[PDB]
């Protein structure tokens, strides 16, 4: 582990991007996470909320 | 059936068209949760109980 510092920089950036991409699957309270279902099975007035 | 003896049923393996309802009656109470009735006829489902 002589190059710990450079390796650590690389891993921190990679981990940040990973968590940002993974967080797209969470629902946050909506009936579904993908926009397509929300916009498919619901009228526009309720799809807004 | 009566309220405490509701008649459960399963309905699968069929091309289901929800527009045979509208020829039935004035439909005093008709409200859908989770899905709009207008855009129903297109969508697909896992298991439909009645």
């Amino acid at each position: 582990s002589a190059l710990g510092k450079l390796q650590d920089v690389v891993n921190h950036n990679a981990q940040a991007l990973n968590t940002l991409v993974k967080q797209l699957s969470s629902k946050f309270g909506a009936i579904s996470s993908v926009l397509n279902d929300i916009l498919s099975r619901l009228d526009p007035p309720e799809a807004e909320v | 059936a009566s309220v405490y003896a509701w008649n459960r049923k399963r309905i699968s393996n069929c091309v289901a068209d929800y527009s045979v309802l509208y020829n039935f009656a004035p439909f005093f109470a008709f409200k859908c949760y989770g899905v709009s009735p207008t855009k129903l006829n297109d969508l697909c489902f896992t298991n439909v109980y009645a």
